[PDB]
RNA sequence: UCUAAGCGCGCACCCCGCCUCGCGCCCCGCCCGGCCGCGCGCCCCAGCCCCGUGCCCCGUCGCCGAGCGGCCCCCGCCCGGG
RNA sequence: CUUCGAUGUCGGCUCUUCCUACCGUCCGCGCGCACCGGCGCGGAAGCGUCGGAUUGUUCACCCGUUCAAGGGAUCGUGAGCU
RNA sequence: CGGAACGGCGUCGGCCGGUCCCGACA
């Protein structure tokens, strides 16, 4: 595909930022593993995240914008917001830049 | 919390031409919180309110922070029936930090918030007349004891993800 | 408590607080509750912190009372003891989290590859050896 | 009916001391009734 | 306001549901205890019940209202067909209960028994076990098997096929009971009884000794759908009652707002 | 992932897993019959029967069923912190396998121990705390000793086997001078320090 | 910093090893060995004295020392001595019929208030009962450790209850007496 | 000194067995096939015994074979008598 | 406060569940506890708490018995009856 | 652990006091 020669960090999609009554979908909540703190979730800010769209077979990527909370989980947004299916399936922050 | 010293007078009329400045030592967390307590003891203890006078000049003092002393407080509080004298001793290094000591055992163990206490007195006392017993064994020349919360060392939890491979040894 | 005791002169690792990391000589016991601590040669200026925060390393260095910290430099230089807890095997993790400390993240690219390489490579010596 | 015997027996029953609130035996010395706590009702029966 | 005079739930609540028995007859459910180092015996039996007596016996009851004097008891009649091992069962204890390991048939299963797996005989393949009779009758795979149910299985069965044809039911379809060997020394002696039995006649006789206390386990006779006065006991409400007498008034009160599990109601009685 | 639910409160262990459950991770916890819930046993107990009180009176089967074996109980309480109801939940839920000892599967799984659950740190001494077995029998499981049965057995095949295992592990190590070194000057100390 | 200790010295016959929480003592009767894992003490032993040295302590680990060092003294001389604590039947119009059964191990009493019933006694592991000749109706409990045999008196008492009617008229009963160490 | 540790006992109550139901599950019989995964020391925290690590790559290039585990497949009535 | 475009309305019958501030039984202690009785507690809802005369009776009374506690459930229970 | 008058050698503290290295009839 686009994408099967990035090496990746791996990347867990928990669920969409929602407050217990509101929920927005134009954001997205990954929780990227080996980030235990949100400083260092700085070091991830700003790069392309794809989920494998089972339907498609095809990536629907997406970027990183801000620090989501104080235990490290970051918000990012995607090409077209995420199905609800696709929840909890694996998302990948790719290591190489492209 | 920042050991603040304000002096104040009443304000001067022509009866009283000059008023006597009036200084209080008022350890508060901020120095606007600080001139709120000098005035309240100068109304109870001098009647005279703040309308009524100038703060002159608050102050702010940093102790030495690199020796440990032994600090002894009088401290009167408010318990639901009613008011107490009592003599907290703490050790801390600066008055600042015995204060906060006192003003996070007398709210922890005896349940009274800063507003409801006036510190009679803080003093350094040295080894020979220290009172309570909690401060006279420290005090002494070499004490020894184990770690009180070994335990408290597994902030590795978050960083394991409680996914160890095997249990932590102590 | 048969050892590792909580006294003067034991040299600590700050484990948690803006501190976290540097190893320093505990100078006096404000309190059980919490210990004045100060290391001249790993720039910890000196403070108190609640023992929680203090990690008991097994080597104490002797100190003079109430060292402050003119005299507890020249304490520090004189005994073995901090090169000694670096040397230990806990010394060496304690270098190796200062190794991965300094995290970049295009220096994880490099390293997940090269841990796969040791994967790979570990269930192919255990192919080898039945 | 024995004599020495009837002596240690009594120490086992008749002595003891019994509170009002919990209504049970409590040791022959002692300040306050382990169920009853802390109150210092007491009594004991004879033939 | 309350129940007034106090009465009492008529009916046990246990035996609830009362329904149409599924199992196809009586089934053990429980066997008794295995005491190891007890007499080596065989625990149950099945037979088909006959009309009852009436024997007179002597009570030697020390200390009671009849010692010693002549009185007249019931007893039914158990016609007992002698019985034949068709199988061994192996059972393990395991931590779901008891979970089965390797049972074993016989060299040949008998005829009747054979009849048990087809719902009908003449108009049916009769293809079953003809794989195990060639596989067995060597005298060898039966010997393995049986030495794996030894080594790895503690409670150990007899399949026991009964013969219909010997008494007057026109089954025909031998029926296969369980039994279990109780008592045996060690886990290997009893596994060594039961193959000496296998295919091998049993009679009651040889299972329970004369005079024992032992337990009947029977699906009962029934009279169908029937109205709550028999089915429950309920008393008859008063003569004078619209809608009929023979019904329970009020099947449950306003607040638990719903017919309770204890609530009597027609049930098929049998 | 199977965890050794052996030291960890059956509480503090089970708000973990459902977090893991929700992440799509499958977890497995295995010797559940050794959890250790915090309190006195003549008190833990009570509080359970209670739970085992609390029936429908319309119809017992129509409410709640009230599970008395350990593996379902550590179910029981890993789901009222799991929307079961939606299909997200019921997936977890379903994810999630719990085995008294370790029958089967488990068997040979690697196993993770979660320290920051576990109860011989998480609670001070002197607290109280009864293992889940001896609240287990004592509610209605009666398997107890049928589940000694298996897990004595395992141990001691085991450690026939880890003394067989310390050869092969010793020989793995001796052919640790191939490409193996190479990689680990590059990485492991080359101030990557992993 | 502060800690409760109360130091015991181990008698020159007696000989004991703490590891972990368990001792194991030896002397002259047996050898007994406790498990004392049921509370924080660091228990060193060294030098010719035991120490318990409990650290920390709060109200209840004020206790924990000075009890574990007393029942530590109990092992000891438990184990050069041994508790014979011996117990008198008390009978009134009815007396008392007691049997040593199992080897020394077992006793058995009936007519009591001459209750058809016969009452058994087993004695907890580690202790004997013995029929005494120097007194009328004494029975001896030797045992190697307090507890063992101190446990055994209970039972014995519990087991032979007037069922009804006033104790103090109604005195029927066997009771422990003397708890000296003498016997093993 | 009855409790703080530790320990003996102890209610027509409780819980369980027995007893009624049973989702599912299992071993054989018929049949004997298809399919997926790759991962094991234990014990103990006041001895924690040299600790305070490790993994951190399920396609990312891993899937052979075995050994271990799972999954799946089955298996009529009509018709008479009770 | 809710119901007047109507929640059928006292008791009895009948039937089920609960509640405990326990009357007898079960349990251990206390007494002005010799015994037998009686009495005072604390745990305990498993079980029993009836047959009748008069009145619609909810009561109330009386007679007898294996001596006989109170209550709730829309004053439980009228497309159950009367 | 909706909630009192009363109790609690339950546990951490404080206040006002007397003793006792003429060591708490020897």
């Amino acid at each position: 595909e686009e994408i099967k020669g990035k090496t990746f960090l791996p990347a867990i999609f928990v669920g969409y930022q929602r407050s217990r009554a509101k929920q927005r979908e134009n954001v997205a909540l990954v929780k990227v593993s080996g980030i235990y703190t949100r400083a260092e979730t700085d070091k991830v800010l700003g790069r392309l995240i794809a989920i494998i769209h089972s339907k498609s077979g095809k990536p629907i990527f997406g970027k990183i914008c801000r620090p989501h909370g104080n235990s490290g989980m970051v918000r990012a947004r995607f090409y077209t917001n995420l199905p609800g299916q696709l929840m909890g399936h694996k998302v990948r922050v790719f290591y190489d830049n492209i | 919390m920042q050991k603040y010293i304000v002096y104040g007078r009443r304000l001067p009329s022509e009866k009283f031409p000059e008023p006597e400045v009036f200084r209080m030592t008022i350890y508060a967390p901020n120095e606007i919180v600080a001139k709120s307590r000098f005035w309240y003891h100068l109304k109870s203890l001098k009647k005279i309110k703040r309308t009524h006078g100038e703060i002159l000049d608050c102050q702010h003092i940093e102790e030495n922070g690199d020796f440990v002393k032994n600090f002894g407080v009088l401290l009167r509080y408010r318990s639901r029936v009613g008011q107490h004298n009592m003599y907290r001793e703490v050790r801390e290094t600066t008055s600042a930090r015995a204060m906060d000591k006192v003003y996070s055992e007398m709210a922890g163990q005896c349940r009274a918030r800063y507003h409801d206490i006036q510190i009679i007195n803080v003093k350094e006392v040295a080894d020979e007349d220290v009172r309570r017993e909690k401060v006279a064994m420290f005090t002494q020349k070499g004490v020894r004891f184990p770690h009180p919360c070994p335990y408290v060392h597994v902030k590795r939890a978050a960083r394991t993800a409680r996914f160890q491979d095997r249990a932590p040894h102590v | 408590s048969y050892h590792r005791f909580v006294e003067a002169g034991r040299l600590v690792y700050l484990g948690d607080g803006p501190d976290k990391g540097k190893l320093a000589v505990i100078v006096d016991i404000l309190s059980t509750a919490a210990v004045l601590i100060d290391g001249p040669t790993t720039g910890v200026k000196r403070q108190v912190v609640s023992l929680r925060w203090a990690m008991l390393t097994d080597q104490v260095i002797n100190i003079s009372e109430k060292p402050t910290t003119e005299q507890l430099k020249k304490e520090i230089e004189a005994s073995p003891a901090i090169d000694t807890f670096m040397n230990s095997v806990w010394g060496k993790k304690i270098q190796q989290q200062r190794l991965r400390a300094k995290a970049t993240f295009e220096d994880m690219g490099k390293i997940a590859k090269l841990r796969r390489e040791r994967k790979m490579a570990m269930k192919r010596i255990a192919m080898s050896i039945k | 009916m024995e004599p020495t015997l009837i002596n240690l027996a009594r120490e086992y029953n008749q002595n003891m001391m019994i509170c009002r609130h919990c209504y049970a035996r409590n040791p022959l010395r002692a300040t306050n009734c382990r169920r009853c706590r802390g109150t210092n009702l007491r009594k004991k029966k004879l033939s | 306001s309350h129940r007034k005079f106090s009465c009492c739930r008529k009916g046990n609540l246990g035996y609830l549901p009362r329904k149409r028995c599924t199992r196809g007859r009586g089934r053990c459910k429980t066997f008794p205890p295995d005491v190891q180092g007890a007499p080596i015996h065989l625990t149950a039996f099945l037979g088909y019940k006959a009309g009852c007596t009436h024997v007179m016996r002597f009570i030697d009851h020390r200390g009671s209202n009849l010692h010693n004097r002549q009185a007249i008891d019931q007893a039914t009649i158990i016609d007992a067909p002698p019985m034949i091992c068709t199988a061994i069962i192996g059972y393990a204890k395991t931590p779901k209960g008891l979970r089965a390991v390797t049972t074993v048939w016989a060299a040949h299963i008998a005829e009747p028994a054979m009849r048990r797996f087809y719902r009908n005989y003449f108009h049916a393949e009769k293809t079953a076990f003809s794989t195990y009779m060639k596989k067995a009758a060597d005298g060898t795979y039966i010997k393995e098997q049986l030495g794996r149910l030894k080594q790895h299985a503690d409670v150990i069965r007899i399949v026991a096929h009964t013969q219909p044809a010997l008494t007057p039911l026109k089954q025909k379809k031998a029926d296969i009971m369980e039994i279990q060997v109780n008592g045996g020394a060690n886990v290997a002696e009893k596994v060594d009884y039961a193959y000496a039995l296998m295919e091998k006649p049993i009679s009651i006789k040889d299972v329970f000794s004369v005079g024992a206390q032992i337990d009947t386990i029977s699906i009962t006779r029934g009279r169908g759908f029937e109205g709550v006065v028999t089915r429950w006991g309920v008393t008859r409400l008063p003569r004078k009652t619209r809608r009929g007498n023979r019904k329970v008034a009020c099947i449950g009160a306003w607040h638990p707002a719903n017919v309770q599990y204890t609530v009597a109601r027609a049930g098929q009685m049998g | 992932i199977v965890i050794d639910c052996k030291g960890h409160i059956l509480g503090r262990l089970s708000a973990i897993v459902a977090k893991e459950l929700l992440h799509g991770h499958e977890v497995a916890l295995v010797r559940c019959e050794k959890a250790i819930i915090s309190g006195a046993f003549r008190d833990v107990k009570a509080h359970y029967l209670k739970k085992m009180h609390k029936r429908t009176n319309f119809n017992h089967l129509r409410g709640p069923f009230h599970f008395r074996a350990p593996a379902e109980i550590v179910r029981r309480t890993i789901r009222g912190m799991i929307p079961y109801k939606t299909v997200r939940g019921s997936d977890a839920m379903s994810r999630l396998r719990v085995y008294d000892g370790i029958p089967p599967c488990c068997a040979r799984y690697k196993r993770v121990v979660c320290p920051s659950a576990m109860a011989y740190l998480c609670l001070r001494p002197e607290r109280r705390r009864c293992e889940v077995g001896r609240v287990a029998h004592e509610i209605g499981w009666q398997h107890a000793a049928d589940v000694e049965r298996y897990e004595k057995r395992r141990l001691e095949e085991c450690d026939k086997w880890y003394q067989d295992k310390i050869q092969i592990d010793k020989k793995i190590a001796e052919a640790a001078e191939k490409d193996a070194e190479l990689q680990r000057i590059n990485a492991e100390l080359a101030k990557y320090g992993y | 910093p502060l800690c409760s200790s109360m130091t015991i010295k181990v008698p020159t016959d007696v000989e004991c090893t703490i590891n972990k929480r368990v001792v194991t003592v030896k002397g002259k009767k047996g050898t007994l060995v406790r498990d004392f894992s049921h509370a924080p003490l660091d228990i060193t032993h060294a030098n010719d004295t035991i120490s318990v040295a409990v650290w920390f302590p709060r109200g209840k680990r004020n206790a924990l020392p000075r009890t574990i060092c007393s029942h530590i003294e109990n092992m000891f001389k438990g184990v050069t001595y041994g508790f014979e604590y011996k117990m008198r039947l008390a009978y009134a119009h009815f007396p008392i019929a007691a049997t040593v059964v199992d080897n020394n191990k077992a006793i058995e009493i009936r007519n009591f208030m001459h209750q058809i019933k016969t009452r058994r006694i087993e004695c907890l592991p580690g202790v004997t009962i013995a029929m005494s000749t120097n007194v009328k109706d004494e029975l001896i409990l030797r045992g190697i450790s307090i507890e063992d045999v101190s446990h055994t008196a209970a039972r014995i008492h519990e087991s032979l209850k007037v069922p009804n009617k006033d104790l103090r008229k109604f005195l029927d009963g066997c009771y422990v007496s003397s708890r000296g160490l003498q016997e093993q």
